[PDB]
């Protein structure tokens, strides 16, 4: 059991790595992160900012999720990422991923009480 | 028989010690992504030279260096050492130091698997490598040197291994831009090869149509072999068209066909419905990333049909295909009895489209056992549809719903059927559909009441 703000950071934060060096970053985090168990996870995303920076995306630009939600914000400015998308040539349990890096600007859904990202929604 | 398998762990100085017993005992070590560095091959050099029963070997994903690679390659030069497989893939082996290799595969007569994957050893490495392939007393069945930084040049000393070796079982020589013509001496090399070759993988390495007829005599001359992977190569239409002859001799038993991201369309998959029709030991097929269109669904439709096919897996997720191609994969969902995986994920089906596929899904006498629909554009006004089927339906264990446009009411809608006990399915995969704290907790509830099911985000 972990809660929704627990599974955010798991899955999409990483304050001190980068991937710049490693075409495999993807292929390590996706595993590490357990994001390769029973399924390959398609597309994901990882930020490589502080975590206190990250959660004061909650306190920025309100805009809409993709799915209508109205608790999206918008970072306010482009922060390091790395986008890691699943190669066509996977088969489960075999995950093979390619790993993209920008520095684009974020969009996460904030909920609960601490305000915190509980879902990261897109790159813009 | 003792086997230790560590995977993703980091190995502090205490936990390690404790393994150097182990390592020196055991038939099989695997210790892949434990954060392992050259301060620590030597323990594994010393460990394994005493070790009589070391038969696999495994660092895979270890930042050891050229030292920590020459210090572990070093150890395995005792004329005790039996091993048999071992992994060194993604260790940081530069052509820096493979100098080694030509010593190290002399000695190692009980070698039979190589895993050198992901290390930029480059051309000038290679050679080094082959130096010691070369050798009479290295016998490999299996050689994979995916990601290694290799061109053309590297061509012509792999093409003169496989020439004189008559145990090789697998080569995978992906994601290395072999280029055409390096490509072409290959295949003679493999042609000439008495190699009872099972397994071919040649991802992305520069292979173009033109390259297609030797691959086609390649084909005919392996008839053990079983797998067979040109992805990711600019084959075309024209490149298949002279890739099928091969597959259609009596002679050919491929089982496992990988042609993802192909550039192949309709006509291309048209000559390849050919093979399916006549070839029952087929039985996984990859055309994802090719835009074989609604017509090209079509056709692979029909064939998937016909007494001749057998195919049980179906790779053909973002293949451009719409709504208007589900009527056809829904005669196959009720009439196929071979079908038993289906990858359509990252089409446009939307709504239309999966509703029609549920329709062939909500009766009881499907075979279908797992279906991936994820980026379909599948909304809410989709998800009462497979909540139809998962009431319905007696086969479908998994079925993959990630990246699409639903919500918690969507959502909330496919976990009341979960309620059932009698449901068939076992897993349920939601990969960033976002859904607020009150639907997790109708989540995490029907997760308690049904520990058998698996639902994955």
């Amino acid at each position: 059991r972990e809660s929704a703000a627990q599974k955010f950071q798991r899955q999409h934060m990483d304050p001190d790595g980068s991937s710049i060096n490693s075409p495999t970053y993807c292929n390590q985090m996706m595993k590490r992160r357990d994001m390769t168990n029973g399924s390959c996870k398609p597309v994901n995303t990882f930020v490589h900012e502080p975590l206190a920076d990250v959660q004061a995306v909650c306190s920025q630009e309100n805009v809409t999720c993709k799915n209508r939600k109205s608790n999206c914000y918008k970072s306010s400015s482009a922060l390091h990422i790395t986008d890691c998308h699943l190669k066509g040539n996977s088969k489960y349990p075999n995950c093979d991923y390619k790993t993209t890096q920008y520095q684009k600007h974020i969009i996460v859904a904030c909920e609960g009480n601490p305000y915190v990202p509980v879902h990261f929604d897109a790159t813009v | 028989m003792m086997s230790l398998d560590i995977q993703c762990e980091q190995l502090s100085d205490a936990r390690w010690t404790e393994l150097l017993p182990l390592i020196q005992q055991y038939e099989v070590v695997r210790l892949d992504d434990c954060g392992l560095t050259e301060v620590r091959c030597k323990d594994i050099s010393s460990a394994v030279q005493a070790n009589p029963a070391l038969t696999e070997l495994s660092l895979r994903t270890n930042e050891l260096g050229d030292g920590g690679v020459g210090l572990v390659l070093q150890g395995l030069q005792n004329p005790t050492c039996k091993i048999q497989k071992l992994s060194l893939q993604n260790c940081g082996l530069t052509e820096a130091g493979c100098g080694i290799l030509p010593g190290m595969l002399r000695s190692l007569s009980t070698l039979r698997e190589l895993h050198l994957n992901d290390n930029p050893m480059g051309d000038a490495g290679l050679k080094l490598l082959c130096e010691g392939l070369q050798d009479p007393q290295c016998r490999l069945e299996k050689l994979q040197l995916e990601y290694c930084n290799l061109t053309a040049t590297s061509c012509e000393p792999l093409a003169s291994v496989l020439r004189v070796k008559a145990d090789f079982k697998e080569l995978v020589l992906s994601n290395n831009d072999l280029h055409e013509p390096g490509v072409r001496i290959l295949c003679q090399g493999l042609k000439d090869s008495a190699c009872q070759l099972e397994s071919l993988k040649l991802e992305n390495c520069g292979i173009t149509a033109a390259n297609c007829k030797d691959l086609c005599d390649v084909v005919a001359s392996k008839a053990s072999l079983q797998e067979l992977d040109l992805s990711s190569n600019k084959l075309g239409n024209a490149g298949i068209a002279a890739l099928c002859p091969g597959l259609l001799l009596p002679s050919c038993k491929l089982r496992t066909l990988w042609l993802w991201e192909c550039d192949i369309t309709a006509e291309g998959c048209k000559d390849l419905c050919r093979v399916l029709r006549a070839k029952q030991s087929l039985k996984e097929l990859s055309l994802a990333s090719n835009e074989l269109k609604d017509e090209g669904a079509r056709l692979l439709c029909e064939s998937l049909l016909e007494p001749g096919c057998q195919l049980e897996s179906l790779w053909i997720k973002t293949c451009s295909l719409t709504a208007a191609s589900c009527p056809y994969f829904c005669s196959v969902l009720t009439k196929s009895r071979s079908l038993l995986e289906l990858q359509m994920s990252s089409n446009p089906l939307g709504d239309e489209g999966v509703q029609e596929l549920c329709k062939a899904l909500s009766q009881p006498d499907t075979v279908l056992r797992e279906l991936w629909l994820g980026d379909c554009d599948v909304t809410n006004s989709g998800c009462s549809s497979l909540a139809n089927v998962l009431l319905a339906n007696r086969s479908l264990r998994e079925l993959d719903l990630s990246n699409n446009c639903m919500g918690g009411p969507g959502v909330l809608q496919l976990l009341e059927s979960l309620k059932q006990p009698s449901c068939t399915l076992q897993q349920l995969v939601l990969y960033d559909i976002y859904w607020t704290n009150e639907v997790e907790e109708q989540l995490r509830a029907l997760e308690e009441e049904r520990p058998s099911l698996r639902i994955i985000s």
